[PDB]
């Protein structure tokens, strides 16, 4: 995650362990969402992916989550069309839906958007998409 | 500039800001270095293919960096169209962004050149190996500086800057 000068740190194993704990023990409970929010303060898209990917099993649930993420990524692209460069000094290219989801963007790009003045909080945007997906999964049970 | 040649095509833009004339920009295109990219730009100036820069605008201007235009389809940076298609490949990166008054292709990454272009306002080495430089402003940099004054750091323009006339000399 990004911690405040804003500096990057890799995700903590303790954060991953706490997420795996709540997913395993209290599966499909509403309280998975607040625990996800509690454990993802300043998280990059990379961090969020690492959290989600650490869980073994629940692959049908992950597939649903992935489908929700793809819908929100496509919705981002629908509302944010790409503009041609060149990129000015000290500026970032526009993030696409797949960049926010941590698929096509580098860690350095993710850090760049999150710590820019003004920032594009790609970590927070992706978090909203994930929480939407988690809500769907909980809703059907 | 030692890349200049008498046989290179010379083209021009007459530019206006909300109807107020700003003057003529005269550009030489490096056909001797990048003939394919130069030919696209030349044809778009004359409009001989049935489309071109006539009545296009400078939709994005970042002072001390670039004056950008050539979005002949969407007029906002999301569009563009070349004589070879809506995309064509990067020809070469021989000519570098060494100073102001250079013509360089705008793009959205590798091999996505169309009609969008930039006139440089400063040396921009960070564009080297990414944008194809294909010409320079031979005369009328004063007009380019007038365009610059209507820009902002984020690229927004405070006047409608239209290429009211263009062609080949």
């Amino acid at each position: 995650p990004i911690v405040q000068q804003m500096v990057h740190q890799a995700i903590s194993p303790r954060t991953l362990n706490a997420w795996v704990k709540v997913v395993e023990e209290k599966a499909f409970s509403p309280e998975v969402i607040p625990m996800f929010s509690a454990l993802s303060e300043g998280a990059t898209p990379q961090d969020l992916n690492t959290m989600l990917n650490t869980v073994g099993g629940h692959q049908a649930a992950m597939q649903m989550l992935k489908e929700t993420i793809n819908e929100e990524a496509a919705e981002w692209d629908r509302l944010h069309p790409v503009h041609a460069g060149p990129i000015a000094p000290g500026q970032m290219r526009e993030p696409r839906g797949s960049d926010i989801a941590g698929t096509t963007s580098t860690l350095q790009e993710q850090i760049g958007w999150m710590t820019h003045n003004p920032p594009i909080p790609v970590g927070e945007i992706y978090k909203r998409w994930i929480i939407l997906g988690l809500n769907k999964i909980v809703r059907m049970y | 500039m030692e890349l200049s040649k008498e046989t290179n095509p010379v083209v021009f833009f007459d530019v206006c800001a909300d109807g107020e004339p700003l003057g003529r920009i005269t550009m030489e295109l490096f056909s001797n270095i990048v003939p394919r990219t130069a030919e696209n730009f030349r044809a778009l100036c004359t409009g001989e293919k049935g489309f071109g820069f006539k009545n296009s605008i400078f939709h994005r201007v970042i002072p001390d960096f670039v004056c950008q235009g050539g979005d002949i389809t969407k007029h906002d940076g999301t569009g563009g169209q070349s004589i070879y298609g809506d995309k064509f490949e990067d020809e070469n990166f021989d000519v570098k962004h060494t100073g102001p008054g250079l013509l360089s292709m705008a793009n959205q990454g590798q091999n996505t050149n169309n009609s969008q272009f930039v006139i440089t306002l400063k040396k921009a080495e960070h564009l080297d190996f990414k944008h194809v430089v294909f010409g320079f402003v031979k005369d009328g940099m004063d007009t380019v500086k007038k365009i610059e004054s209507f820009g902002s750091p984020k690229g927004s323009v405070c006047r409608r800057i239209t290429i009211t006339e263009c062609g080949q000399i």
